[PDB]
């Protein structure tokens, strides 16, 4: 038979489901379709261990993509001193242990702000790691848009949340 | 163009 769908959380709005490297040809096809999506809304042109999260409405749409993947450390998001008379942010260069990277999060324009975000990341805590439950301070966010990072200093109740730029 | 900031050491 065809594969089960993988459903980490339910809600009375939608549900949570990952894809993983290993699924169905046509899950990792969905997976990279919803990438792409994503990407263009960010405004970028164009592996075997990064996980997509899906928030899935009830009438089936995808409304929310998080893309996460394995990290090993990351940086302290700092604050700049401002300019007197008036976009590039510095970090710490101590690096801070972590485990689970924040590649890609997104949230269907429409229904932003009904904590499709802060499920996500919820879910990808709960459920990255075999056995465990991350902290907020073990996973860490790429190089992120404004909108990303009043999201993550709100959810990680921290303005120097973890920061890392791309896993080469 | 790219709505990610950038962040440096
Ligand atoms: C690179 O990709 C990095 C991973 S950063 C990429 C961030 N994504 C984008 O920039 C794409 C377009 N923006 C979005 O998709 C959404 O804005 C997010 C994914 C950033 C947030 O999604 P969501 O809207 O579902 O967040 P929550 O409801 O869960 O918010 C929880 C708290 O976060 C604060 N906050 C969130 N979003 C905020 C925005 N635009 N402005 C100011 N503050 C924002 C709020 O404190 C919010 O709690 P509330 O009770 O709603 O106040």
């Amino acid at each position: 038979s065809m594969k089960k769908e993988r459903v980490i959380t339910e809600f009375w709005d939608g549900k949570i489901i990952m894809v993983s490297p290993d699924d169905p040809k046509y899950a990792l096809k969905k997976a990279e379709e919803v990438r792409e999506l994503v990407d263009s809304e960010l405004g970028f042109q164009q592996p075997s261990q990064t996980r997509t999260y899906m928030f899935v409405s009830n009438e089936k749409k995808i409304v929310g993509c998080l893309i996460a993947e394995p990290i090993r450390e990351a940086y302290r998001v700092l604050a700049e001193p401002p300019s007197l008379h008036s976009r590039a942010w510095r970090c710490s260069t101590e690096p801070e242990p972590a485990i689970c990277g924040i590649s890609r999060i997104w949230v269907f324009a429409l229904m932003r702000r009904k904590a499709i975000a802060s499920r996500m990341v919820d879910a990808v805590r709960s459920s990255f790691m075999y056995g465990s439950v991350l902290t907020t301070e073990e996973i860490a966010f790429s190089d992120p848009t404004p909108d990303g990072k009043l999201f993550a200093s709100t959810y990680c109740k921290v303005p120097d949340f973890l920061v890392y730029n791309f896993v080469s | 163009g790219a709505k990610k900031d950038q962040y440096f050491l």
